């Protein structure tokens, strides 16, 4: 019964993206002082269900001057590493216990951006042309502002995986002697997932967001679907590490309760800072990586290499 | 006179620099600004539930159209040909004809609800204070064919309400 | 507003921002970028039919 | 947007040629609403200016106090945005009984509303960053152009009519 | 039968249960329009999202006036929208224009163009015979694609 | 303590107005759920509060 | 054997619900005007692809900082070591050639 626990997993986060849809509009909602949706539901709670249907009756049209093999592939990537990424990860018993699957995140979340290449290319010209080539370079430049300061918290854990990074925490919460790095943490995965303030993926005013700028609801029921599935995983990517909960082997029903409670509440806050903050325009996005982001993440980094040593503190493995 | 706005230097000193470096490097701003400002979230929202809740008006309200009539009936028109002569629009039609009584009336009174722009200078040209802007925003055809008026619409559509009128004109005669 | 005489006016032409506000922006956008494009036109608040002047 | 200020420029327009001034009271009428569709046009300009940027709720948080003013308009003329209300010879008619308890009772209560812009927008970094030396046209060329206000006095040359 | 007659009180309510509306904010009925989004009058969540795309959009709303130079400029973007797709037009200058229904320089009345749907008259409608408006369209949905397979 | 504090208002708001029928008849028409202070007389039955 | 049978599952189901919108319910057989338009909510664009040189230097400058992180990646490996003079002060050297690299090409970045 291995094949029924992965169905068990695929079919119960779908719901978890299309309830995020909803939630996503009632907490952007109370902010304007005016109520969720109100009629259809009673509360709102059958709205996703009636808003999944339209999108498949709707036709599928493809754009006549576009390309067939490149524009109906990504798509199968698109959806493929948004649930390929769920696999490894500790809550409280992972589906498969990797040797080194902290990597395994690095070695999922850097081949998403080779579907922006070939969709923005796949298609059509000019809203979507150039305007997709500059985000392939946004998402590019924030891996070494990720994967360095995620290096930072590997030299205090001990090892590349995932369960001695619940061992570690069982008295800490981690997020207090990495504070600084806890920081830079956030902005990072703000932005290479391609949200609110450093926004030109999804587009506000610019490329008229011309990376879906195509997609009739066919195909662009997944975009959508599958981009809100990165959303809630690095969400439960920063929880495992940060702020991590604890674990007892005779209760493990004690374990999840206060899980997904954590996650959620990180989760609020990508909705929570797009009804503040305007956007970056497109160069100062990009000058505060390298100017500003950067030099302190290497500054960190001689700071954790040595810390470990004139402490006599090695952790073990 | 003058007011001047954004003319100061910043002061330039050991201490205050200090105050400006925990704003850049640890975001003295941006969480006290507004992490707080909008959560604020605690407010009863404002919300019209418009199916059965109905917004506010006044009493002088413009909308539809209508033809009042005296106390048993005389269609209180009279075709004097003042409220076409200040549509600005030129949305009324009249064609006049002596009938067989004596005393003048109508025959064909047209008002497009297309070409309408909803002055009020028909309301206040008409001697004999008979067509008057109704107080009901109930609309929303779905032919084109059907918003050209008749006379034997307006009628109808006067003496749907007059309960509702008579108590609105009676308010507000007494400024005009 | 000139005036004729009688109850019909003559020409009635109107003077409105949009007209200096707007051919004022082709020197104040050379230099920077694009994004900063939509950034200078809402100060100037442009709302046409008044460039109907 | 502008309704009331549109319509005191060309009733101003015909009194000149009629050699007729308006009455007393009718000047302390023109003037509650001339100086009120100058909170309107500057809503506009402060929050569709900070909706192309990508700023959601001061849009929001606005309109829903705005609200309580286009109710004004109806109370007195008849109806909703654009009254045809001031005349060549003043004001067409007089407003009802009340709107001194509603005027009073709304602008003894709108400097709060204008205090959140402020810590909404002008120390913060963001927006300031968005705008700062952006379209600096300042010379003598900035008035060869002819322009009216702002973008003039907000750049030097004070001046209004 | 009652099989497939049942299927449409489905698809003809999950196409009524979430419209996307396109606008054209052209003249003075584009910002008595946005009030309605402003929450007083609240347009999103009761049902319909407001403004979207050209690719995805269901129901558009023309609004303001249509001139000879924007007559090309909406046929284009009427086009691209899908196979359900539905006509609205706000205001009382895409009813017949308005005024400006004499001058040399307007479409006059917008049918002319595309075939629209449900017509709401009014210089600016008060954002209240609106929503009586598109709670017209939603009442217009009582037709059926069964019965029609199913009797042909 | 206001979780108990002021839902003993809310109890009898909720639960007591129509019984068990009475309460989600109103709710699947929307949101509009609390229960008026006054009551309306005309005219067929709809009890304008 | 399941790795490999945990992501077989996971595409298959991936390719099952496009081909279930895109192939299927579509077949667009009736008036379908695909005509000239479809051209990306635009006209016809004569141009091609024209080279930008602010949008190359930041392909090249990322992969030079990307090479000499997976040096600097076995340092957790590195702790539990014989001589430990050595692994610090070999640890320190990599991050200052990183450093270094910035502040020669600090001089002239450009509108990145
Ligand atoms: C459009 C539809 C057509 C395309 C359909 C096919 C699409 C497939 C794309 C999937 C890409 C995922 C590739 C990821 C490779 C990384 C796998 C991995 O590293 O697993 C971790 C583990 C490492 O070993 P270890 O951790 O030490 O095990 C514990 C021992 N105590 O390793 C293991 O546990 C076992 C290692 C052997 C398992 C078999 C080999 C894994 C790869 C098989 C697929 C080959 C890749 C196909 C090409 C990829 C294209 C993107
Ligand atoms: C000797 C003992 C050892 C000493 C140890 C001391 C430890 C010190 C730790 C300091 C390092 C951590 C702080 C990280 C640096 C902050 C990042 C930064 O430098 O931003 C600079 C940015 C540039 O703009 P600026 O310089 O201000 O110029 C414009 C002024 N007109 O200006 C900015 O402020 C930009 C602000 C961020 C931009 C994104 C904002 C979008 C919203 C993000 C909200 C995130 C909220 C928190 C995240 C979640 C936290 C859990
Ligand atoms: S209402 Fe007055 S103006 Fe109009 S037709 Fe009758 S008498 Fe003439
Ligand atoms: S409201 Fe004005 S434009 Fe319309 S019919 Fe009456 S007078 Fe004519
Ligand atoms: S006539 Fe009506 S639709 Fe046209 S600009 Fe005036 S208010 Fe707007």
């Amino acid at each position: 019964m291995f094949m029924i626990n992965i169905l068990m997993l695929i079919i119960p986060i779908l719901l978890a993206v299309a309830f995020l849809t909803l939630v996503e509009r009632k907490v952007l909602g109370y902010m304007q002082l005016r109520k969720g949706p109100n009629v259809v539901g009673p509360y709102g709670l059958l709205q996703p269900i009636a808003d999944a249907i339209k999108l498949f009756i709707k036709e599928p049209l493809r754009p006549a001057t576009s390309s067939a093999s490149m524009f109906i592939l990504a798509p199968i990537m698109a959806l493929g590493l948004a649930l390929t990424m769920w696999i490894p990860l500790p809550m409280p018993y992972p589906l498969i216990n990797m040797n080194l699957g902290v990597l395994f995140m690095l070695a999922m979340s850097s081949l998403a951006v080779y579907s922006i290449l070939w969709s923005g290319w796949a298609s059509n010209s000019k809203y979507a042309l150039i305007g997709a080539l500059r985000a392939v370079a946004q998402t590019i430049s924030y891996e070494v502002t990720l994967a360095i300061i995620l290096l930072s918290v590997l030299l205090m854990s001990g090892s590349f995986t995932l369960s001695t990074l619940i061992t570690t925490q069982e008295q800490m919460w981690l997020i207090l002697p990495a504070w600084p790095l806890a920081m830079m943490w956030f902005i990072s995965t703000l932005a290479e997932t391609n949200r609110a303030p450093f926004d030109l993926t999804e587009g506000e005013s610019e490329l008229v967001s011309g990376f879906n700028v195509e997609y009739a609801a066919g195909p662009f029921a997944l975009f959508f679907m599958a981009e809100y599935a990165n959303i809630i995983m690095m969400n439960i990517f920063t929880a495992i590490l940060f702020l991590g909960t604890s674990h007892n082997p005779h209760m493990p029903e004690l374990y999840t309760i206060n899980f997904t409670i954590k996650s959620l509440l990180l989760t609020m806050s990508f909705l929570w800072i797009r009804a503040s903050y305007p956007r970056f325009r497109y160069d100062q996005l990009m000058h505060l990586l390298w100017k500003n982001f950067l030099p302190l993440t290497l500054a960190l980094c001689m700071w954790h290499v040595s810390l470990p040593i004139l402490t006599s503190g090695i952790p073990p493995q | 006179t003058y007011k001047y706005v954004n003319l100061r230097e910043p002061s330039m000193d050991m201490k205050s620099v200090t105050d400006r470096a925990a704003q850049t490097l640890l975001w003295t701003e941006l969480i006290r600004g507004l992490g707080m400002t909008l959560s604020y979230l605690f407010r009863e929202p404002a919300t019209i539930n418009y199916p059965f809740e109905k917004g506010p008006l006044s009493p002088r309200f413009r909308g539809e159209h209508a033809l009042r009539r005296y106390p048993s009936g005389e269609e209180r028109c009279i075709a004097c040909k003042l409220c076409e002569a200040v549509c600005p629009a030129q949305a009324i039609t009249i064609e006049a004809e002596p009938r067989a009584d004596g005393s003048r009336r109508t025959t064909r009174y047209d008002i497009d609800m297309t070409k309408c722009i909803y002055c009020g200078f028909c309301q206040e040209a008409c001697p004999v204070d008979a067509i008057v802007e109704g107080p009901n925003f109930e609309f929303s055809t779905e032919t084109h064919e059907e918003l050209l008026y008749n006379k034997e619409k307006l009628l109808n559509n006067g003496d749907k309400w007059e309960a509702e009128i008579a108590a609105n004109i009676q308010a507000d005669y007494l400024y005009r | 507003l000139v005036s004729d005489g009688s109850s019909r006016p003559y020409r009635c032409k109107i003077k409105a921002p949009g007209f200096a506000h707007l051919a004022g922006l082709d020197k104040m956008s050379k230099g920077h970028m694009l994004a900063d494009v939509v950034a200078i036109i809402g100060t100037q608040d442009i709302v046409f039919g008044e460039v109907d002047r | 947007v502008s309704m009331m200020c549109n319509e005191q420029a060309y009733s101003l327009a015909v009194e000149k040629l009629l050699n007729i001034q308006p009455p007393p009271r009718a000047q302390w009428i023109r003037v509650l609403f001339g100086e009120i569709t100058r909170l309107l046009n500057h809503i506009m300009a402060v929050t569709t200016h900070a909706l192309d940027i990508g700023a959601m709720t001061p849009f929001f948080w606005m309109f829903e106090e705005r609200e309580k003013m286009f109710e004004f308009y109806e109370r007195v003329s008849g109806a909703r945005m654009h009254a045809a209300y001031v005349r060549p010879g003043g004001v067409h008619q007089d407003l009802p009984l009340g709107l001194m308890d509603d005027i009073y009772e709304f602008s003894k209560n709108f400097s709060l509303r204008i205090d959140e812009l402020e810590e909404m927008l002008t120390n913060n970094r963001i927006w300031r960053n968005r705008t700062v030396d952006i379209g600096i046209v300042t010379a003598e060329d900035a008035l060869n152009y002819g322009f009216s206000g702002v973008m003039l006095r907000g750049s030097g040359i004070q001046w209004d009519l | 039968e009652y099989v497939v007659a049942k299927l449409d009180d489905l698809i003809n309510w999950a196409r009524r249960s979430s419209l996307w509306p396109m606008t054209f904010g052209l003249a003075c009925c584009a910002v008595e329009m946005m009030h309605m989004a402003a929450p007083r009058y609240d347009m999103d969540r009761f049902g319909v999202v407001f403004r979207a795309s050209p690719r995805q959009s269901d129901v558009m709303i023309v609004a303001g006036t249509l001139t000879n130079k924007m007559a090309p400029a909406l046929r284009k973007v009427y086009d691209q929208m899908p196979e359900p797709r539905y006509v609205v037009s706000m205001g009382s200058c895409a009813n017949g224009g308005g005024y400006y229904h004499y001058s040399y320089s307007v479409v006059r009345g917008c049918d002319r163009i595309v075939p629209v749907d449900i017509y709401v008259p009014g210089c600016p409608p008060t954002a209240e015979a609106l929503l009586y408006g598109i709670l017209q369209l939603q009442k217009k949905i009582k037709r059926e694609k069964r019965l029609r397979i199913w009797y042909r | 303590m206001e979780l108990l504090q002021v839902l003993k208002r809310g109890l009898q708001q909720v639960s007591g107005h129509g019984g068990l029928r009475g309460y989600l008849r109103v709710l699947f028409r929307a949101n509009d759920v609390r229960v008026g202070t006054l009551v309306g007389e005309d005219k067929y039955g709809n009890k304008y509060y | 054997m399941n790795l490999m049978l945990a992501l077989l599952t996971n595409f298959t189901l991936a390719t099952l619900l496009v081909i279930i919108a895109f192939w299927l319910p579509q077949l667009n057989v009736y008036s379908e005007k695909t005509s000239p338009y479809e051209c990306g909510f635009d006209p016809m664009g004569s141009a091609r692809l024209p080279f930008s040189m602010k949008f190359f230097l930041v392909a090249i400058t990322f992969l030079l900082f990307d090479l000499e992180i997976a040096l600097l990646l076995p340092l957790p490996w590195a702790s539990q070591t014989a001589n430990l003079n050595t692994m610090l002060t070999m640890a320190l050297f990599l991050i200052i050639l990183l450093a270094v690299s910035l502040a020669y090409e600090w001089t002239q970045k450009g509108l990145e």
